[PDB]
RNA sequence: CUGCAUGGCUGUCGUCAGCUCGUGUUGUGAAAUGUUGGGUUAAGUCCCGCAACGAGCGCAACCCUUAUCCUUUGUUGCCAGCGGUCCGGCCGGGAACUCAAAGGAGACUGCCAGUGAUAAACUGGAGGAAGGUGGGGAUGACGUCAAGUCAUCAUGGCCCUUACGACCAGGGCUACACACGUGCUACAAUGGCGCAUACAAAGAGAAGCGACCUCGCGAGAGCAAGCGGACCUCAUAAAGUGCGUCGUAGUCCGGAUUGGAGUCUGCAACUCGACUCCAUGAAGUCGGAAUCGCUAGUAAUCGUGGAUCAGAAUGCCACGGUG
RNA sequence: ACUAUGGUUUUUAUU
């Protein structure tokens, strides 16, 4: 209730050109193990070579703009009741919301391996239909249910 | 030409032990090697707090403990003779073998 | 004319050394492009040698021993800066604007008494 | 802690001073294990099976002051449970309270 | 499936595909085909190659099945009415070696409810 | 519930040991029951010198004491032959040749040792201890001290009460390491329990 | 036996800001005012104010540790210059540097800008190695739970003493009508195994650690160096990386159960020990109502030591790696 | 701020 803090400002990859190189070898990241990271970073344009456009260079950070964020729940308890609250998402962390929708399939799905079970995701991206979506899609239900808030 | 081993349990008076050891050996040999300091020992304890009960709380304590050289760089072994004839500070251990 | 620096992280210790006139790139008598070949920390060494841009006008050696891979990779970046600050004073204000003169925080924790995952404490549901 | 187990470890004391001369070396002879079905010590093997106070085992350092039969730390020379005494006595050289 | 001995397992590693059916340690099952000049790579599947239809023989002319178990059963054949530690606890199935009964004991009569 | 000894506690301020001598670990516990050996025999034949403190120090070889007490008249006499009858036996038990160095107590009711004795004694004569506590406490702050706080626990006056009782005067810190304050904890015994006392003296800051 | 009869000794809220005394005022008094209010704080902290004026204890600090520059120096640690010199911190030597020890300096919201009561203070900025509590640790006031200990010591009462003793040969305390907590490993593919290889800290070590070397499938045994501390030994740290290989297969996985054969301690090991090598082998393919830990070198997660001790921990403490 | 809701915790020791 006291304890105030801030983000850390990261730079953009001498080689990829991007900041997202800079945060998602963090995500999906676990037990330290950060080599693992940069031996499964974006090992799913492999298994998409046939459907990942023109440069290879932007062909994961352009899925971004087709997992569209739009929208996070809150839920939160005033009195006795939990309330739920649709909100528009904040004008950095829309990217990272995108860069954390981008995995929800990676491990929790019958394909086998993190590249195929990715690459069958990053197939269904238009849609976004079946398993795997719950928390992209129905988050939604709730701003097209509702459109008077304070 | 000869080490003074020099034990303790403390810097100032490991110092101020040597300090007149210094001196005695300027009186006995005109000049000294000077300092030797060497890595300062410690070692670290967790106590239990309870005779039986309370596994999960126990208290920090430390032993730390001082060793000086001195070393003599005259042999003509008046400086090993007089500090067996020395006023010194207390709480040391003084050993010589040459 | 040959500038040294100190550099230090996680216990870890680096001797950095610099000299004018392009030439060498040496880490424990390895190759700085090679020694870090993999490694997650890589680019750490090179950020302040990317600022004059590197092996084409200047000489750098450098000793490292103990701890961490990462955590060498860290001390050396403030060895290079404390050489780098010296060799080229025009830089001093560039390496304070980047941060890399600063001295590394991240120190290592001990373990606590009644608790024997580092800072994790053991769980307790109920009484 | 019993009258009768100091008893037994001061005799302990003096033990070492009549036992390690001969009867330790008399008990090595008795375990040996070269020859077979041959007698060479059948009057006096009774007279080294008797002691037992001499085996490795059963020992423990225990407490001067309490006969405390565990809770002994090599690093002190004095059992855990007088520790906390002693270190506000100010009885054992260069230890203190630090923290750190 | 039933291609190495009585265990259904189709495809299975060529140095352990005569274990559990009773007759052939791990390292048995690697030295029985070295001394036939047997593969021990890639597992296997069919009696194809001649990978295990050599090995019929060479498996049952020792102590297998109910002749293994009246073997490991040799530790009580002085035991076979008298119940003297181990004699009791064979004539009922029970435990030989320790066991702490107030937990870990499902395995010795059936699954929890 | 009440935790550490208020003068044990700073020790901690690179105070030196109540005894120093030197030994490799693997006959640790020996010689330091050898120091146990001396200290608890010169406490026991001092029980009744009039002593404040005692320092026990063995060099190599060697065993030199020095005690304080306010009246060295009963601890020396008979022209040096009563202490070397002290250095003797004291000899005899820490298995070395002896020096034995009596120090002179000056103001002797403003040391936490003394003013012990000077209630536990009484305590024991069955005096009126709420007067003898309140004389000392008085005394002290006439003598030399800033503060005090003696403090008397169980059966107290020989009744079936427990509690404590002490009635502070003056300042005394806690928790504050340049406060210096003086200890003492005694017992009384007699025949119907144990009858304890505990002291602070504060004397200024250092 | 009784710590709900006690001295001594040790928890917990909590390291929460709280507990009191003198004086002046108030109320019949308990007691309030003070110590509440306002702004602010890590805080009865720091400013402001009012019939309250001051003081004592706790609180900040003093104890412990560590981060930097500047200067001088050093062993068995170091090696920039210099002599010797295959070239080797090796010898001579140096105390430049990692490190070590001492000497000195540094930090104060001091400086800028808003906010705010032109205060205190917060947030932001500048400079600085360090900034607002620098990072990380002792320390427990006055109270609550009549916390716990007659199982250290001491002790009032009570009890056994033709005993329940403790000497000796020996038992039980690893007995299960059933479930949970703790510790832990697999169900793996973001994996595992073998082989190679990068980057360690800390500590223990004279009936010890035990090298080289030999023997024993191995546990272990023998010959036998050095070391008592920066010597010589435990001891090439493992995850990580690289090749091969598995590919839902109740799996190379994983081994409960279990038989034999060796090793080791001991007067004696079967029960209720450890270590090793074989042969034999079930479960485990994902998890119910529910629950837990960390705010940063932390959560993650693999390695390495220490204590106890005839012989044997997975429990206790302690230190690194990636992050 | 206000969930739509629930009944009940043996006794006793600072004299």
């Amino acid at each position: 209730r006291r304890r105030v803090i801030g983000q850390r400002k990261i730079l953009p990859d001498p080689k990829f050109g991007s900041e997202l190189l800079a945060k998602f070898v963090n995500i999906l990241m676990v037990d330290g193990k950060k080599s693992t990271a940069e031996s499964i970073v974006y090992s799913a344009l492999e298994t998409l070579a046939q459907r990942s456009g023109k440069s290879e260079l932007e062909a994961f950070e352009v899925a971004l703009e087709n997992v569209r964020p739009t929208v996070e729940v809150k839920s939160r308890r005033v009195g006795g009741s939990t309330y739920q609250v649709p909100v528009e998402v904040r004008p950095v962390r829309r990217n990272a919301l995108a860069m954390r929708w981008i995995v929800e399939a990676a491990r929790k799905r019958g394909d086998k391996s993190m590249a195929l079970r990715l690459a069958n995701e990053l197939s269904d991206a238009a849609e976004n239909k079946g398993t795997a979506v719950k928390k992209r899609e129905d988050v939604h239900r709730m701003a097209e249910a509702n459109k008077a808030f304070a | 030409r000869i080490r003074i081993r020099l034990k303790a349990f403390d810097h100032r008076l490991i110092d101020q032990a040597t300090a007149e050891i210094v001196e005695t050996a300027k009186r006995t040999g005109a000049q000294v090697r000077g300092p030797i300091p060497l890595p300062t020992r410690k070692e670290r304890f967790t106590v239990l707090i309870s005779p039986h009960v309370n596994k999960d709380a126990r208290d920090q304590y430390e032993i730390r403990t001082h060793l000086r050289l001195v070393d003599i760089v005259e042999p003509t072994e008046k400086t090993v003779d007089a500090l067996m004839r020395l006023d010194l500070a207390a709480g040391v251990d003084v050993q010589i073998s040459l | 004319n040959q500038y040294y620096g100190t550099g230090r992280r996680k216990s870890s210790a680096a001797r950095v050394f610099i000299k004018p006139g392009n030439g060498k790139i040496v880490i424990n008598q390895r190759s700085l492009e090679q020694y870090f070949g993999r490694e997650t920390a890589r680019m750490v060494v090179r950020q302040p040698l990317e600022l004059v841009d590197m092996v084409e006008k200047l000489d750098l050696y450098i000793t490292v021993k103990g701890g961490g891979i990462s955590g060498q990779a860290g001390a050396i970046r403030h060895g290079i800066t404390r050489a780098l600050m010296e060799y080229d004073e025009s830089l001093r204000s560039e390496l304070r604007k980047a941060g890399f003169v600063t001295r590394d925080a991240r120190q290592v924790e001990r373990k606590k008494v009644g608790l024997r995952k580092a800072r994790r404490r053991p769980q307790f549901s109920k009484r | 802690a019993k009258q009768s187990m100091k008893a037994r470890e001061v005799k302990r004391v003096a033990l070492a001073d009549k036992y390690f001369a001969k009867r330790a070396e008399l008990k090595a002879i008795i375990s040996d294990v070269n020859a077979s079905d041959e007698d060479r010590w059948n009057a006096v093997l009774k007279l080294q099976t008797l002691p037992r106070d001499s085996s490795p085992s059963r020992q423990r350092n225990r407490c001067r002051q309490t006969g405390r039969p565990h809770g002994f730390l090599r690093k002190f020379g004095l059992s855990r449970i007088k520790v906390r005494e002693a270190a506000m006595r100010g009885e054992i050289p260069g230890l203190k309270k630090a923290s750190w | 499936a039933r291609i190495a001995g009585i265990n259904i397992p189709d495809h299975k590693h060529a140095v352990i595909a005569l274990t559990s059916i009773y007759g052939v340690g791990k390292t048995r099952s690697k030295a029985i085909l070295a001394a036939a000049g047997i593969a021990e790579d890639v597992k296997i599947s069919e009696l194809s190659e001649g990978q295990i239809d050599t090995l019929r023989d060479e498996v049952a002319k020792f102590v297998v099945e109910g002749d293994l178990r009246r073997e490991i059963s040799m530790s009580i054949k002085r035991l076979m009415d008298l119940g003297c530690y181990r004699g009791l606890r064979h004539r009922r199935g029970l435990p030989v070696r320790g066991q702490r009964t107030k937990t870990n004991a499902r395995t010795r009569k059936g699954p929890r409810k | 519930g009440q935790k550490v000894h208020p003068n044990g506690i700073r020790l901690g301020i690179v105070k030196p040991w109540n005894s120093t001598w030197f030994a490799n670990t693997k006959e640790f516990a020996d010689n330091l029951d050898s120091d146990f050996k001396v200290r608890q025999y010169l406490t026991k034949e001092l029980a009744k010198a009039s002593v404040s403190r005692i320092v026990i120090e063995r060099p190599a070889k060697s065993i030199r004491v020095t005690i304080h007490t306010a009246r060295p008249g009963i601890v020396i006499g008979k022209k040096g032959e009563d202490v070397e009858k002290l250095r003797k036996v004291v000899a005899d038990i820490a298995g070395v040749p002896a020096q034995i160095n009596i120090a002179e107590v000056r103001k002797p009711e403003l040391d936490a040792k003394l003013v012990a004795d000077s209630i536990t004694s009484q305590l024991e004569r069955r005096v009126m201890f709420r007067r003898a506590m309140k004389r000392a406490v008085q005394n002290a702050m006439r003598l030399g001290a800033k503060g005090i706080k003696v403090e008397v626990s169980g059966r107290l006056g020989g009744a079936e009460i427990a509690r404590t009782e002490w009635y502070r005067e003056g300042r005394v810190p806690l928790h504050t390491l340049r406060a210096d304050i003086d200890y003492n904890t005694s017992e009384a015994h007699t025949t119907y329990g144990v009858i304890g006392v505990k002291v602070w003296i504060f004397k200024g800051e250092i």
